[PDB]
């Protein structure tokens, strides 16, 4: 996910309302590039996409948060590169770069909650069982409707279909 | 370069710069005949490379500006 990573940065950072509450769900953890990791944490630590702040003051407000050169750098960069796609389908663009990211955990967890159920009987453990499966299937249903939204990234200038 | 006088260390820069860009030119032509889904980690990795060179660059005309005294 190298690729969603650097453009759902960008996206907090020149986008933070479009980016909104799905970005800021994203863990840090997802984030496996080290530097990109460290961007989301300062866009966390500066309050999120609902600072509703944006512009130069968002981004000053991020570098605010880190003390590291090479981070402070990269935010200035990303806060500058051209997310390169049509400004109308922008919203969906970014919408799909997230929902890439978001797939991905939600995967980890969906395997996480199976390898757990797959110990247990829904007869033995009825209640428990009931809850555990119960959150299965909000994870699988969420992850199904993600891998329909991821398609918004498609519309990048560089994808021909 | 702290041993050679101002007016070759600018030439230097000068020369860097100036192929630079047409390495610039060149790499980003390849990334427009690449899909970033497709093709994701190989696109998101030349990009970093093309982003890397465009402020060497960047740093490289400021030192050339700066040692050959332009105005």
């Amino acid at each position: 996910t190298l690729w969603p990573q650097r453009e759902a940065l960008k996206s907090a950072l020149q986008y933070p309302a479009l980016a909104g509450p799905v970005f800021d769900a994203l863990t840090v953890e997802g984030f496996t590039h080290p530097e990109y990791a460290a961007v989301r944490a300062a866009i966390d630590t500066a309050g999120g996409t609902s600072a509703g702040l944006s512009g130069a003051q968002w981004l000053d407000m991020v570098r605010q948060q880190t003390t590291s050169t090479v981070t402070s750098a990269l935010i200035s960069e990303l806060g500058v590169e051209a997310i390169q796609v049509d400004d109308d389908k922008l919203p969906r663009y970014i919408a799909g770069v997230l929902a890439r990211l978001q797939e991905v955990w939600l995967g980890r967890q969906i395997a996480e909650v199976k390898s757990k159920l797959q110990r247990m009987s829904p007869i033995e453990q009825g209640d428990e069982y009931h809850a555990l499966f119960g959150d299965l299937v909000a994870m699988e249903a969420y992850r199904r409707s993600l891998l329909e939204q991821a398609s918004g990234d498609d519309l990048h200038h560089h994808h021909h279909h | 370069d702290d041993k050679l006088p101002r007016y070759i260390a600018g030439v230097l820069a000068r020369l860097q710069e100036v192929w630079l860009g047409r390495q610039i030119a060149e790499v980003k032509s390849k990334l427009q005949r690449m899909s970033p889904i497709e093709q994701g980690d190989e696109y998101h990795a030349l990009f970093g490379d093309l982003v890397a060179m465009e402020a060497y660059r960047r740093s490289l005309l400021e030192q050339a500006s700066g040692d050959d005294l332009h105005h």
